[PDB]
DNA sequence: GGAAGCCATCC
DNA sequence: GGATGGCTTCC
């Protein structure tokens, strides 16, 4: 009826886009002709077009541009084993990409937005009378019209793939292999490149930045992303892929999977009284935001005592082990050990805390300090812990309080046995 | 599912070009699956000439580099990538792109054959160290001997022997020498934990392994609330596609003699944590068991909580 | 083109020059007469993209000024001299105070928040009293940023406020964030006439304000009490 | 003839 | 910058 009517409007409008680029020679005559031939069979022309054109989901082509093989649009079942991360999570609010030809993109796109308006982006298999009232198309135009939709609608592919896919093998148990090949999903990540970019960029984003910035705090989110990786998909022209690839830029955001210390940074390890001094505090940057953590969870009610207890069980456990990991690494990062120039307290703690008895160090000195191994700087170290934590007597009056001080006292126990067992 | 005899250290593991990327939503370290590749061909390369059969892997990624650079106007980063040869015209190649690292790492392996029976322990670990000595593991080829001759020697340690308190010294000894690497694990069990308590919100699946892991700043009621652990998602391994095909009935296979189908990767969320805040040393191999009747198919480290 | 965000201006630096083969400019960013940051920013950035450059160290100074220039807080303690029962934020001192610690013979006390206190002892009439006429507005800070005397009550010492002065509190980029037409209807005048104050120099076509639209107007804003 | 090759034009 | 072809366009 009207959408019929509307194509015929952007047909005009497609003409007189082509008209805009007009030649002074022959350009007239040409594109009266053009608009005369587009207005007389736009159909007849875009059945050809849309008989060229396949919808899909996963596509071989961003492994490499040279390569062709299986593409498939298809929507795999939920897993058994619970907890995954699959296109079976959403169904409803999907976007398939396309692969084809250029012209015949603009055909598929003139097709789908003739499926806009009413409800011909579902009903393009069912419907006759209205959509040959509107476009001008005859009984057999449309029939033909709806053949080729029903067609360019389906896959239309042979089972093959390419020679550089990845194609791996995975054992089986207790027998052989199969071949595996992936598949580059394209729609998921459409899915998650507007999810990002809307986490990114929005009026309730900067809004809740600006929100930050004042410290105003209406009912709100934030949410924040650190480090992403950049890749870029083939040359300068993104739409090779699909037009999603056109409106992506060829452009994918990749998520942080590091290990925790990826800034291999130099160790201060050498021998300063002040640095000493510093060293026995340890302020480092993951040191320095557990410590305001810790120094911001003090002043936390009792009613989530439970939770607030295992947020605290796990925070200190979590500020032992980094501690216990920051000397192994000062250890092991230590090359030789040097005897300090006024390393106050840096010696008594190194005794224990520093690395072997070498050539710079004494024999006799190595062997007093294989003697003795160093309960009292696991001393100094509980105490320098718990002057770092902010303690008061609402603690001391509390029983929370009390069982946190017990919970620190085994972390602290459970820190010096782990020490007097590599020590000595 | 089976517990094996002894355990196998490979001491110190340098690489240089190893895979970066390895996945198509991350880029950090290369997946576990790679690992369990490797001690599977390992396997097809000496240890059925040994009697001898290997099970799982144990890994701590002593220290880590990556080719990466930040692009001065933003808080993104570009790969690295090198120059392929020219075209046949001698015009210009195309651009794929590629992520190159160098790791170090040390890998713990078990063994169910007759370890000490057929042949001594440590000619055993040092005939498995001079074969694995050839290979590679993520594209990355394994750099040789270095001046460090000190990691030069393996260890080969019988988990059940002795008493209780043997075992412990044994194993206490054996993490001496694995510092200051960080053991990785699977979390699918607090992952399942929190999608219950955010399905208290709303129904919503991959949304869950998205927010787990970000920087989320919540409002004064400026406060950032924490996970207790270094969570970092990791590619939990594969679901169908297709059916599964005969082994001559799909073109250009590397071998025609093997079945074939079409998967899409399955993704989960796993934790770095040292070794010392575990007490059995065999909670930490990763095992790759398929299921082919469904697409589950599936690496992970069971018997580890 | 100089940008002007309250009492702040970016200015350009009159000639390019070539970084790393690309046209680029030098920026400054001033508040008043004093210079305070100098960019380096390449051409075919909008004036939003200059705009947000400096959007963080702008807001930073918000914050500094805001913490410095705080107001004094009062609170209400019973006959121990612990638990505070209400705090209130003052714009003066009710100049009765001498130091005191609180003991028995009365149930309610009025101590300040600083160390060495001088408190009084009240009895919860006069202390509705004092809070309702010594209390301050929301915006008491902005008061510290201005002259003194341009803020005086009496006559004879004010005079009219400039036009960098008045846009401290009127204007989309002043501290209270309320515009010019919303400032002409708190006053019930035209737009045009409002914005006849805002012109620059007073040879340009502008008038100085009066005193009791200048004095009514930090009322209304909550900015100056104005009793 | 048929293929391949190049160029070309589309998006 | 991949895709398809159309008149040329060799041998």
């Amino acid at each position: 009826q009207e959408l019929r009517q509307f194509i015929e409007s952007f047909i005009q409008e497609r003409l007189q886009g082509k008209l805009d680029k007009l030649h002074p020679d022959e350009d007239d005559k040409r594109q009266t002709l053009l608009a005369t031939h587009r207005r007389e069979a736009w159909l007849a022309d875009a059945a050809r077009r849309v008989g060229q054109l396949q919808l899909v989901t996963h596509t071989l082509k961003p492994i490499h541009p040279d390569a062709r093989g299986s593409n498939l649009h298809s929507l795999p079942q939920a897993p058994g084993q619970p907890g995954l991360a699959g296109s079976h999570e959403l169904g409803d609010r999907l976007v398939s990409d396309v692969v084809g030809n250029a012209a015949a993109l603009d055909v598929f796109k003139f097709l789908s937005l003739q499926y806009q308006g009413k409800n011909l982006l579902n009903w393009l298999t069912e419907d006759s009378a209205e959509a040959v009232q509107a476009l001008s198309d005859n009984a057999e135009q449309a029939r033909e019209w709806r053949q080729a939709f029903i067609g360019i609608t389906a896959v239309k592919g042979a089972p093959a793939s390419h020679s550089l896919a990845k194609q791996l093998y995975f054992p089986l148990p207790g027998s052989g292999y199969h071949l595996l090949a992936p598949l580059f999903p394209t729609s998921l990540v459409h899915h998650v490149h507007a999810l990002l970019r809307e986490a990114r960029f929005g009026d309730a984003a900067k809004a809740a930045r600006e929100a930050r910035s004042r410290q105003e705090s209406w009912p709100h989110g934030f949410s924040e992303y650190p480090n992403l990786a950049i890749q870029k998909f083939g040359g300068t022209k993104p739409q090779n892929i699909s037009q999603l690839n056109s409106e992506r830029y060829g452009e994918n955001w990749l998520l942080p999977s590091l290990p925790p210390h990826w800034q291999r940074q130099d160790q201060r390890a050498p021998i300063r009284h002040s640095s000493v001094f510093e060293h026995d505090f340890g302020r480092s940057p993951e040191v320095s935001r557990l410590t305001r953590t810790l120094q911001r969870l003090l002043a936390k009610t009792r009613h989530n005592n439970f939770t607030i207890r295992r947020y605290r069980a796990q925070l200190v456990g979590q500020i032992c082990d980094e501690a216990l990991q920051y000397a192994a690494r000062l250890r092991e990062l230590e090359p030789g050990w040097s005897a300090t120039p006024g390393c106050q307290l840096h010696d008594a703690e190194q005794l224990w805390l520093d690395p072997l008895r070498a050539q710079t160090d004494e024999t006799f000195l190595q062997r007093r300090l294989r003697g003795d191994w160093p309960a009292e700087v696991g001393n100094r170290f509980a105490n320098w812990l718990n002057r770092a934590v902010s303690s008061d007597s609402q603690i001391l009056g509390s029983p929370e309080a009390a069982q946190w001080s017990q919970e620190l006292s085994k972390e602290l126990t459970m820190f010096k046995e782990i020490l007097e067992d590599e020590r000595d | 599912v089976t517990d094996p005899e002894a355990l196998l250290l490979l001491p110190r593991l340098s690489i240089q070009n190893a895979n970066a990327i390895s996945s198509p939503l991350t880029w950090g370290f290369p997946s576990p699956g790679a690992f369990t590749g490797f001690v599977h061909a390992l396997q097809r390369r000496v240890g059925i000439s040994l009697d001898i059969e290997l099970d799982g892997v144990g890994i701590v990624c002593h220290r880590f580099e990556a080719q990466i650079s930040q692009p001065a106007g933003k808080r993104t980063k570009v790969f690295n990538l090198t120059r392929n040869p020219l075209n046949r015209d001698g015009s210009t190649a195309a651009i794929v792109e590629e992520g190159r690292a160098h790791l170090e790492v040390s890998l713990l392996l078990g063994v169910h054959g007759d370890g000490l029976d057929d042949h001594p322990a440590q000619e055993i670990a040092r005939q498995v160290q001079e074969q694995a000595g050839a290979m590679r593991l993520a594209g990355g080829s394994i750099l040789p001997w270095c001046n460090e001759r000190f990691p030069a020697p393996n260890a080969e340690l019988l988990m059940l022997g002795g008493s209780d308190e043997q075992r412990r010294k044994n194993q206490r000894r054996l993490t001496r020498r694995l510092l200051p690497g960080f053991a990785l694990v699977s979390r699918e069990a607090l992952l399942q934990q929190h999608l219950e308590t955010l399905r208290t919100t709303l129904p919503e699946a991959t949304t869950l392994d998205a927010l787990l892991d970000l920087c989320r700043i919540n409002f004064e009621p400026w406060q950032v609330r924490d996970k207790p652990g270094w969570l970092v998602p990791i590619p939990a391994g594969y679901n169908a596609l297709s059916p599964l095909y005969l082994p001559g009935e799909v073109r250009n296979a590397r071998d025609r003699e093997t079945p074939l189908r079409f998967v899409e990767n399955l993704f989960g969320l796993g934790e770095w944590l040292s070794p010392h805040r575990v007490a059995a040393l065999s909670d930490l191999l990763w095992y790759h068991h398929a299921e082919p009747d469904k697409g589950l198919y599936r690496w992970s480290t069971p018997r580890f909580v | 083109n100089a940008i002007h965000i309250g009492p702040f201006s970016i200015t350009p630096a009159a000639r390019g020059l070539h970084y790393g083969g690309l046209p680029h400019h030098q920026w400054t960013l001033y508040y008043g007469p004093r210079e305070m940051a100098i960019k380096t920013l390449p051409d075919s950035y909008t004036s939003s993209e200059v705009r947000d450059e400096f959007s963080d160290i702008i807001a930073e100074f918000v914050i500094d000024a805001r913490h410095r220039y705080a107001p004094d807080v009062l609170e209400l303690v019973n006959s121990d001299g612990d638990a505070v029962l209400a705090r209130v934020a003052v714009s003066r001192l009710p100049e009765a105070l001498s130091g005191c610690i609180p003991d028995d013979r009365f149930p309610y006390w009025l101590l300040t928040a600083s160390r060495p206190r001088l408190g009084l002892p009240v009895t919860l009439n006069e202390y509705t009293a004092l809070a309702v006429e010594l209390s301050a507005p929301p915006l008491a800070w902005i008061t510290g940023l201005l002259p003194g005397e341009v803020l005086t009550h009496d006559a004879e010492e004010w005079r009219p406020p400039t036009s960098w002065e008045l846009r401290h509190v009127v204007g989309e980029g002043s501290f209270t964030g309320v515009s010019g037409a919303a400032a002409a209807a708190l006053l019930g005048m035209s737009a045009t006439n409002f914005r006849k104050y805002t012109a620059g120099d007073s040879a340009a076509n502008r008038q100085k304000i009066s005193f009791a639209a200048w004095h009514y107007l930090l009322d209304r804003l909550g900015v100056k009490r104005a009793s």
